Parts: structure tokens; C-alpha cells; sequence
RNA sequence: GUACCCGUCUUGAAACACGGAUUAGGGAGUUUAUCUGUAGUGCGAGUCUUUGCACGUUAACUGUAAAGGCGUAGAGAAAGC
RNA sequence: CUUAAAUGAAUUAGCGUUACAAGUGGGCUCUGACCGGUAAGCGGUCAUGGCGAAAUGGGAUGAACCAUACGUCUGAAUAAG
RNA sequence: ACAUCAGUUCUAUUGAACUGAGAGUAGGGGGAUGUGGACAUUUUUGUGAAGGUGCAAUGUGAGUUGGACUGGAAGAAUGUC
């Protein structure tokens, strides 16, 4: 219990680091989706404009 | 006295409830096959064990 | 299509375009994970079942 | 005839078992489940 | 008892549990092993084949203490087992010489004895009634006697 | 304590078909069993079945009006099954119980705070 | 209005059906383990203490023997069922054991050679991963009702044995057992 | 292995340690199958007039 | 607004099919022997202690000697193996 | 033993195996195909469906036809009609 | 929105969050109610037991419980049998 009491402490870091981690991988995400969303509209109105 | 002799109505029903595929264990069958081949294929095993 | 016309009288089908393919998706788009039929919401479900196959978000 | 019968287990209770740190190190993090929302997702829809 | 049963349950059932078209009836079949040639052939076919016929030849006044059918059987495998363990371990520590220790099959009620597996090597003496070819073979082998009676 | 408008989902009782014509039926459910009834077919204008459908919710089950799910009291000794559950489960006096024990139980009870759902004994 | 197929073909024993103390017990400790730690090991023994007392065979101390010869020293011989010690088997080796119980003669042969004798909970202190050990387990079919089981006798072969009280000539021998008698199966 | 007192006739006169018997683990589906069964002993048969 | 009289054999009953005037109380898958298979329990190459004897706060419970049952070796009509 | 190169239709899906046992062994029928018959709500077969054991709505009324196969409720928009 | 039965994600100590499904005769499985008697354990009763008649709750339901009148001496609960 004194073990398990000292041993969860470093589970609140190791959570805590993935917190941190995980948010900082979501916002280069978050630029890399709106990039592809420009694309294919872009993508839809040139082959619109192809076939016409 | 006369009542109905058969039906397949609902045969198909029944069988398709469950037409299971029985595989086969071995492809060779000894208790048939040729006896020389079979006699033949022993002493090609006994031989090599040796 | 050749099994579609087997079931004709079942079914109403066609081909729909790229507005009414995103608007089912946005709306009324859910995803089968596991057997669960659980609702798309958030992004963050779609990327884990299907980021190694390079789809990352609802438009992707 | 009778012999003295045996226990299955050398204790009397588990709990001693699974707090030890020889157990304790071996096993994965205790997991929870997450509640998931209800709910406009995509960052740039305007583009469209 | 009498809690456990299905038929406590099917109260209310009207039947219970034996059918409404057929009616549970006492002599479907007929009693016993009754039309095991006829109409309950199927079941003696099917399960129990051979049952119908004569075969072999007829015993008359079979006594069952004569040395005739009375054989039981013990094998080599064993026999060591009639024997307690401090025997053999001394047994086992002993000079091509002396004090080769007696297996007595016939007091403990084994006639024949019938090889299937191993000995050791050490030295005994099966005292018994008969052997087999292997039997007495592998004792032989061990380095022990075969004794008749 | 706090909770729910309770909400029953079925206000009556159950008749057993053809009870309300006969004085011999009982009219305590019986599920029928008849090969031609009407009602085990479920035509309309028969009863409703009882059944899972109608169950009330998990929380408010066997709740009374008042709050409190009645918890039987035989004795002084059996009262000490309310010290734990004081303002979710309340007392209900036994029948049986007479003049001068029901008094005792009463003054314990005031003294503990759980709520007696008996009332109007009389005297 | 849903086209499924409702019915289950396939139930299985997820608890055990035993109404004893430590069965249940160190069922919930493999249980617990299985789970937490993820691995093949512990996910048998956890199932292994569901099953039925027909199916935990009793494996045999020569079997014991054969096993652990060639394995070096600290392997446990992990086994989820009664140890019971053979006559014809002479020495037994040194070996480490782990079972549910054994027989009194058995647990004096094994501790006489210098071995262990091991219960479960001990062993989920020991080796919780199951690194250097060895699960074993009795054959199903060593059972004599189960020679009943099979292709209904007079199959032409079904090599299964009738249900018969009596043996020898005169109960079950004749038309159908041999092609003397009209016809053999 | 663990001790408990014997009281005196009036008190503690000395000490004994515990047999080997209250080892053995208390098994309440054991005792009441064997009980069960062995009180069907303890009872007179009777029947109504045939 | 809706709603045919229940029980029953039947492919089909509201039937111009049969039973049913009312009410109370009785009123129908039980037990034994020889087995089968599944699950529980104890011991395990063993296992069962009962015919019986010795105990007893007495039909119980408790203790125990030796046989015997089934299992441990089978195939063959049988000799022999 | 090994020298090479890959998981080489669509859509879908966990698959395999054993034991014990109930009821049943009178069926009827829409739409097509068919034998016998002047024909039958007639007799005898075939394929999928239905009733029997399937409510509710529709065909005024109906076991079988059409829509659809059902926990208890509160709405919306429909199917047959 | 609520109930039930499955399942999926997790959870020691009996639970959590979420998803899906809904006819049923012959028949099978799971959990529960009630009755006569038994062995423990715990009580109630001439300040009125059981029983009976009406009424109000409560449970999906088999049932169970309260209070009023009548009655004048025994009843009931929990766990196993």
C-alpha cells in the first residue's frame, strides 16, 4: 500500500505527460486537415469546370 | 382411409435450417487402392526409419 | 450490379452527388466500431479506426 | 479408511496476493470507460 | 425431490409437457423387447447389432474356482509392487551372490504373469503358476528366475 | 429525499378474461392457454398482458406517495435495520403488533428519526 | 422488423458452477489476471477453473516425469486438475509441481525426491507472466463412456462399443456382428 | 503452531496447542449435503394402509 | 370508439360440433428396481463398509476385522495364447 | 532439406466438434408449372411464399390476398388503401 | 422517456457506461410467488392471534402490506429440508 501509494504518483506524471503530448499532436492535425478541405473543394470545381 | 402419400413442401426449409460440408479425413483410402502399390509403399517407410 | 437486379423490386437506388454524400455523412453518419453502431460526434473516432488507412477526419 | 483432508489454496484470503509488488509490477494501467457527446466538428466547412 | 421436477413448473400447462395430437398413451410400442424382428427392428439394428441368433458352443456345469477358468493376471511391468520399497532398495545394492528376494504371486492371487513394460536390473525370483514367451523372457534379461507351481 | 415524479404506467389491476362474469374465477391474473382464446391471440378489445413493457422505473420501485420505500417492522430488535437507510427507506408496524408495543415503537422511532408510514390506529 | 438470426448456438462457462469457497476464489484471482495483465497464459487458467470436474482429467505422475524430461531446473509443471502417482513408475525425479490437489501417495513421492508441491495462489505471487512454465493437461478421451460416443454401432465401422451390461458369446455376437449370421455391420 | 488457554475450574491453569484437525478449511456445501442426507437416517418409515 | 363464449379434437369453431344452471370443499406425471447421460461432492490404481460384530444419551450416530462387488487385459465357438 | 516472390475477384461473415432430450410422423393454401376428370370450395404432385403458431391497418364482412410482421407510452411523416 | 433480455467496452468484492432486439401453438431452458409439515435462528399475541367481510396503497405479475368492523386463541418471519 506505501509501494501502490508511491507508484500511482508516477501515474499521474505518465498521464499527465500524454495529456500534454497528445493535445500538442492535435493541433499539427488541425492544420494538416484544413489543407485537404481547401484541396477538394478545389478539386471538385475544376472537375466540374472539365466535364462542362 | 386415402390421406396424402408425400410432399416435398418444406423439404428445402429443413435442410437449409443447418447442408453441411463433411470433409473427408485423408484422400487415400487404404482399405481400398491397389494392394502392390500400398505392399510397396510400407517398404519405402520401413527402409527409411533405419 | 448484377446482384442488384435480383432485388430490383426491393430496392430505390441511384447515383448521388458530392452535396448529398457529405450531407448524410455530417447529419446522420455513424460508425460500426466493434459491432456497436455508436455515432460519429468527434473526429478522434475515425482517426483511430482509420488513420493507418490514411482517412484522418469526416471530409478525408 | 479417513485421511486428513487438504486445502486447494496455502492461504486464507486472496487480497494479500494481488497487493503484493511482485504481482503489482507485471499488470497494465486500471483503465475507465469514457462518456462520448452528443453534438459542428470540422474546422473549415465555409470552404465548400 | 419433488420441488425439482419439470412437472412442478407445468402447472396451468393442460398437457404437461406430452403433447395435445398425440395424447401420452401407455403402450406405444408394445412391452419390453417387444417387435425386435417386426416394428422396433430399427432400434435393435441400429444400436445393438447381433443381438438375434445363436453362437458358440454350450458349457455345461461352468465353475468359476477350478484353475481352468480361474486366471488372474498380473504383469511385469509390476510385481514390484507387491513387494514394500525398503526391500528392493537393498535389493538393488547387492554382489552377484546371495539374498535374491522371492516374489510370491500366488499367495497375493496371481496365477499368470504377461510382459507389457520394463524392469530394472536388479536380481529377483517370480515364484508364480505359469508365464508367457515375453514374460519369461524379460525376466531372464533383468536377471532373475521363473518358478512353476 | 430527493428523486423523480413517480409515474406508475399502469393505474388498475389485471383481471383474469371472463372473471368480472363468474363468481367461481378469481380475479387474480391467469395467463390463458386456450387453443381458440381471443385473448392469448391479443385481439382488440381485450385486456393488455402483463409483462416486462410495464415496468416502472428502477429508482422509484416500490416507492410510496409519501417517499419512502416501507421496509416491514416486526419488533424493537428489527427497527435497527433503518439506522443505516434513514431518509430512503422508512418504517411500516406490523399488524400483529398491539396497543401497548406500538406506542414503544413510535417513541424509539422519534428518537432515531424514521418516519412511521402506519396511520390512524386509533385511541 | 429485423432480419437476424435470433437463436444461440454456442453457450460457454464464464464463472464456475461449483459452490465452494477457494475454487470460486482463485478463480477470481486468474480471472483478475487474465485481464489486467493480457496475456495467453493466465487466460487459460482462468478457463481451466471454469470447466466441469469430467473434463480436469487426472494427469498421471510417469506423464509428469515424461514432460519435465529434458526441462532444467526452476520449471513448474503448472496443471489444472488432481496429481495422481503411478505403481510402475520406480524412481521419480526431482520436479517442481503446481496442482489443485493431490493424492496422498503422490505428495509423499514427490517430496521424498526432493520436489515441491504448489498451490495456485502461491504461484500468482511466483510467476504472474508464466515465464519457465508449462501447462499440461489430461486427453478428453480417456474416459470409458466416451468409447460409447461416435457413429451409432453397426455403422460399418463404427468401432464404438454397444451399451451392454454382459460380455461374452451369447449377449450380442451373431446377425450383425459377424458375416456368418446373414451379415457383418 | 498457535496456542489457546485452558480455564481453570474456577481462571488459567495452563496452556495447550491446537490439534491438526482445526487445520482443516470449513466447507458449508460439504457439511450440508452430508447433514442433509444423514438426517433422512434419523426417521421412521410410515405409509397409509395399502 | 372498440369488444362474437370459454374449454376441446381439428387443415379450419362465434358456429346449426361436443362439455358447461349456481357456489363451496375434494380432484390427475408419483414411487420402486435395473440402467443411460450431464452437473455437484469425496477418495483415487484403487474404491465401496453394507451382510455382520463392537458401541450408544439407542431403529440414528460412532468404531472396525475379513471377504465380496465393480475397476485394474484382451481377442477367440474353443483348445491353447 | 531448401532457390526464387508474394497474400493476386466482388460483397459479406468468427468458424469447427460433441453429448442428452422434448414435441412431431392427419396438414391446408395464394401465384405460376402439371397428371386424371365435363367440371368442382374435386382427387394426386412440383417451386417460392402464406396460414397452422402472425397481431394491427386495408379488401363493408372473411384463417390463406395487399401493406407489415408486435415491450409500455408520447409525437412526426408514410405504406396498402 | 421508461422496462426487460442479450451483447460491447471496462471493473473484484456482484457494479459502471453504451449499443442492439422485440409474434408465438406442440415443446425445451432460466429466475420468482404461494400451500401442509420439519430442523435451526428471531419474534408477535386477552392494551386482542388466526380466520372472515369491505377499503386504501404496493409489485410487470403470481402476490404482499396497511388501517376499520367482526372474532376470542394462537400466528408469522429469515435460511436450509
Amino acid at each position: 500500500l506505501q509501494k501502490i501509494a508511491a507508484r500511482v504518483e508516477a501515474q499521474k506524471a505518465a498521464y499527465l505527460k500524454k495529456k500534454e503530448e497528445l493535445l500538442a499532436a492535435a493541433k499539427a492535425n488541425e492544420a494538416k486537415i484544413q489543407e485537404r478541405a481547401k484541396k477538394y473543394a478545389a478539386e471538385y470545381v475544376s472537375q466540374t469546370k472539365a466535364e462542362i | 382411409a386415402k390421406r396424402s402419400n408425400t410432399s416435398a413442401h418444406n423439404r428445402s426449409h429443413q435442410h437449409h435450417r443447418n447442408i453441411h460440408k463433411c470433409v473427408v479425413k485423408k484422400l487415400w483410402f487404404e482399405k481400398g487402392m491397389n494392394a502392390k502399390f500400398l505392399r510397396n509403399a510400407r517398404y519405402a517407410k520401413a527402409g527409411q526409419n533405419k | 450490379i448484377e446482384m442488384l437486379k435480383r432485388v430490383t423490386p426491393q430496392v430505390a437506388f441511384g447515383y448521388p452527388s458530392v452535396d448529398m454524400v457529405r450531407k448524410l455523412i455530417y447529419k446522420l453518419g455513424t460508425a460500426n466500431l466493434n459491432g456497436q453502431r455508436i455515432p460519429i460526434a468527434d473526429n478522434q473516432i475515425i482517426k483511430v479506426a482509420l488513420g493507418h488507412l490514411c482517412i484522418e477526419s469526416v471530409e478525408d | 479408511r479417513f485421511s486428513l483432508p487438504r486445502s486447494i489454496m496455502t492461504n486464507a484470503d486472496i487480497e494479500a496476493v494481488i497487493t503484493s509488488d511482485a504481482v503489482q509490477s507485471v499488470l497494465n494501467e486500471k483503465k475507465e470507460v469514457v462518456p462520448l457527446p452528443k453534438c459542428l466538428s470540422v474546422g473549415a466547412c465555409e470552404d465548400w | 425431490p419433488t420441488r425439482f421436477h419439470k412437472s412442478r413448473k407445468l402447472r396451468g400447462q393442460v398437457s404437461m409437457g406430452f403433447g395435445r395430437v398425440g395424447k401420452h398413451r401407455v403402450s406405444p410400442g408394445g412391452h419390453g423387447r417387444a417387435g425386435g424382428q417386426h416394428h422396433q427392428r430399427t432400434w435393435f439394428d441400429r444400436f445393438h447389432p447381433g443381438y438375434f441368433g445363436k453362437v458358440g458352443m454350450r458349457h455345461l456345469h461352468l465353475m468359476k474356482n477350478r484353475a481352468d477358468e480361474y486366471e488372474p493376471t498380473i504383469n511385469v511391468d509390476k510385481l514390484w509392487t507387491l513387494v514394500p520399497e525398503e526391500v528392493r532398495v537393498k535389493a538393488a545394492a547387492a554382489k552377484k551372490g546371495d539374498a535374491v528376494p522371492v516374489i510370491d504371486c500366488v499367495q497375493n492371487g496371481f496365477f499368470k504373469v504377461l510382459a507389457r513394460g520394463e524392469l530394472p536390473k536388479i536380481p529377483f525370483v517370480v515364484r508364480a503358476k505359469d508365464f508367457s514367451e515375453e514374460a519369461e523372457k524379460k525376466i531372464k534379461a533383468a536377471g532373475g528366475v521363473c518358478e512353476k507351481v | 429525499a430527493e428523486h423523480k415524479p413517480i409515474i406508475h404506467k399502469k393505474t388498475n389491476r389485471f383481471h383474469r378474461p371472463q372473471s368480472d362474469l363468474w363468481n367461481r374465477v378469481p380475479s387474480a391474473w391467469r395467463h390463458p392457454r386456450g387453443i381458440d382464446s381471443r385473448f392469448r391471440r391479443k385481439y382488440r378489445g381485450t385486456p393488455l398482458h402483463p409483462s416486462a413493457g410495464f415496468g416502472s422505473d428502477k429508482e422509484t420501485r416500490f416507492m410510496l406517495p409519501n417517499g419512502f420505500i416501507p421496509v416491514i417492522v416486526r419488533s424493537l430488535k428489527d427497527l435497527d435495520m433503518l439506522l443505516t437507510k434513514n431518509t430512503t427507506h422508512g418504517a411500516m408496524i406490523s399488524a400483529q403488533v398491539g396497543a401497548k408495543l406500538q406506542q414503544e415503537i413510535i417513541k424509539k422511532a422519534q428518537e432515531l428519526n424514521i418516519e412511521i408510514l402506519n396511520q390512524a390506529r386509533k385511541h | 422488423g429485423v432480419d437476424l438470426d435470433h437463436r444461440v448456438p454456442r453457450k460457454q462457462r464464464q464463472e464456475p458452477k461449483t459452490a465452494d469457497a477457494q475454487m470460486k476464489m482463485l478463480h477470481n484471482l486468474y480471472a483478475f489476471l487474465a485481464r489486467r495483465t493480457g496475456n495467453d497464459f493466465n487466460a487459460k487458467i482462468a478457463h481451466r477453473l471454469c470447466i466441469s470436474r469430467t473434463n480436469r482429467r487426472p494427469y498421471s505422475l510417469s506423464r509428469l516425469a515424461t514432460a519435465l524430461n529434458g526441462k532444467e531446473a526452476e520449471t513448474i509443471a503448472v496443471l489444472v486438475a488432481k496429481i495422481t502417482n503411478d505403481e510402475r513408475l520406480l524412481e521419480v525425479p526431482k520436479m517442481k509441481v503446481c496442482a489443485l490437489k493431490f493424492t496422498e501417495t503422490a505428495r509423499a513421492r514427490i517430496l521424498a525426491a526432493g520436489g515441491e508441491c504448489i498451490t495456485f495462489d502461491q504461484l500468482a505471487q511466483l510467476r504472474p507472466t508464466g515465464d519457465k512454465c508449462l501447462l499440461l493437461e489430461g486427453d478428453r478421451t480417456r474416459r470409458l463412456v466416451n468409447k460409447h460416443f461416435g457413429a451409432a454401432p453397426g455403422d460399418d465401422n463404427s468401432k464404438t462399443r454397444p451399451k451392454v451390461a454382459s460380455h461374452g458369446r451369447k449377449f450380442e455376437m451373431a446377425r450383425g456382428r459377424r458375416k456368418s449370421r446373414w451379415y457383418h455391420a | 503452531r498457535q496456542t489457546v488457554n485452558v480455564l481453570a475450574q474456577d481462571q488459567k491453569a495452563s496452556t495447550i496447542e491446537l490439534p491438526k484437525v482445526f487445520d482443516t478449511p470449513i466447507r458449508a456445501e460439504v457439511v450440508k449435503e452430508v447433514y442433509v442426507n444423514l438426517a433422512k437416517n434419523a426417521q421412521q418409515p410410515h405409509a397409509n394402509d395399502p
